[PDB]
């Protein structure tokens, strides 16, 4: 349906809604953007991922509210709304992996748009895999995947303060945690990408320093959750 | 409590 | 599309819907609900009403965001996007109208039921009022119709303090003040309603005075900004 | 600042 409307009016108005918190609205615009074939700007990946993280995450703390009261009812309307969250939550995860795939992905060479798309298509198997079941097995292994191919580039091509190597080292550490039962290598990861960025944090300016310094906290924060 | 990921 | 769907189906799942923050879906089992055709218990009345109220309330934020920025950047962007939001608030108070009017307000015969109901047919014109221009008169005195009504009925029927006399006059107030530039009729009736409000409060239960009282000071606290 | 009206 944004077919007919001019790429640079897409982001005008996903930023519009994003001021006005309308988050499906700017979804809607950013994958309209996305559908015109053109790679994506830093300031548009960023629109596209915030507008994404809105939507899902909207449907997983919903899906979350549904199943713990289906999970303590054991008539068949909680889980029959609880389904229906958890449809609509896999829907957004696919168009979003769908927008990757085609063609995302492929056409990102720099290692800055690479990483950051990579980190998606983890991000968004690790939702789907929140709300999988036995199925569940072969979405954890393209999360996995994805996060993997993604860390191989970062360590290569970026410093250890990047915030985009430190976000996706934190939802990589997210993932082997909550998602795949390995909590001794989510706190491995956590530990060795908050040590490796604060050896570096000598070579930022005072604004990458406050950048870098936010992300390396939640590394922390989760370290004290997990030990 | 559940974990951190990024926040934007 | 709720029409297969049991009546006592869509309640339950408007309750799930309200425990998830799900209120645009929670507004559609809601309408699917009154359109069984069967009136509303006071309990069902709320949940319609809450409802709805979230779904208009992130509208009405949206609109007014984006018509700050129009205003301020006086290309059509911003415009079209602004109109667009206007057009789906328009279109969820039509709907809100047209289950008043088919067939809530005319089945009601109790004060509390017909009270309520008039109270929303005020509320949503007096939404529609604020993005209204020039049309605007007309939809004005619909609002002020309305709220008069109830206000007559309310006053007719029901004690000083109950809280759905007391939300309906508070709500008149702000369209005295906000819509109809008629800040002295707003304070007058939030005065008035307040203190005959205060008079009655020793004929209540420890509970029904917490529930007044609450209201009571949404009067107070409009009275300190009005003057 | 707006005016209040009523909350749920
Ligand atoms: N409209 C929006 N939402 C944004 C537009 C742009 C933008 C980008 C380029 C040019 C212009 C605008 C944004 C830039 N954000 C980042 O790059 C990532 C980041 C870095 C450090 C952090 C952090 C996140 O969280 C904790 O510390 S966000
Ligand atoms: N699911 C929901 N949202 C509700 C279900 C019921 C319910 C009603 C009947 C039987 C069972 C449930 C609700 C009852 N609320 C009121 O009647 C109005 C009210 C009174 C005093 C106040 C106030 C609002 O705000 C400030 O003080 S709300
Ligand atoms: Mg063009
Ligand atoms: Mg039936």
């Amino acid at each position: 349906a944004m077919g007919s409307m001019e790429r640079a009016s897409l982001i005008q108005k996903a930023k519009l809604a994003e001021q006005a918190e309308r988050y499906e609205d700017m979804a809607a615009f950013m994958k309209g953007a996305v559908e015109k074939g053109e790679e994506l700007s830093c300031e548009e990946r960023n629109l596209l991922s915030v507008a994404y993280k809105n939507v899902v995450g909207g449907q997983r703390a919903a899906w979350r509210v549904l199943s713990s009261i289906e999970q303590k009812s054991n008539g068949p309307e909680v889980r029959e709304y609880r389904e229906k969250v958890e449809t609509e939550l896999q829907g957004v995860c696919d168009t979003v992996l769908g927008l990757l795939d085609s063609h995302l992905i492929k056409e990102a060479g720099d290692a800055e748009s690479r990483v950051f798309y990579l980190k998606m298509k983890g991000d968004y198997y690790r939702y789907l895999a929140e709300v999988a079941t036995g199925d569940k097995k072969r979405i954890i292994d393209s999360a996995r995947s994805a996060y993997q191919e993604a860390m191989d580039i970062s360590k290569k091509e970026m410093p250890p303060t990047n915030p985009i190597r430190l976000g996706l080292a934190l939802n990589f550490s997210v993932f082997h945690y909550e998602i795949a039962n390995s909590p001794e290598e989510a706190i491995s990861l956590a530990k060795t990408t908050f040590d490796e960025a604060m050896a570096d944090l000598h070579t930022l300016s005072e604004d990458s320093y406050k950048d870098s310094t936010l992300i390396m906290q939640l590394l922390r924060d989760n370290l004290t959750l997990w030990t | 409590v559940r974990s951190l990921s990024e926040r934007l």
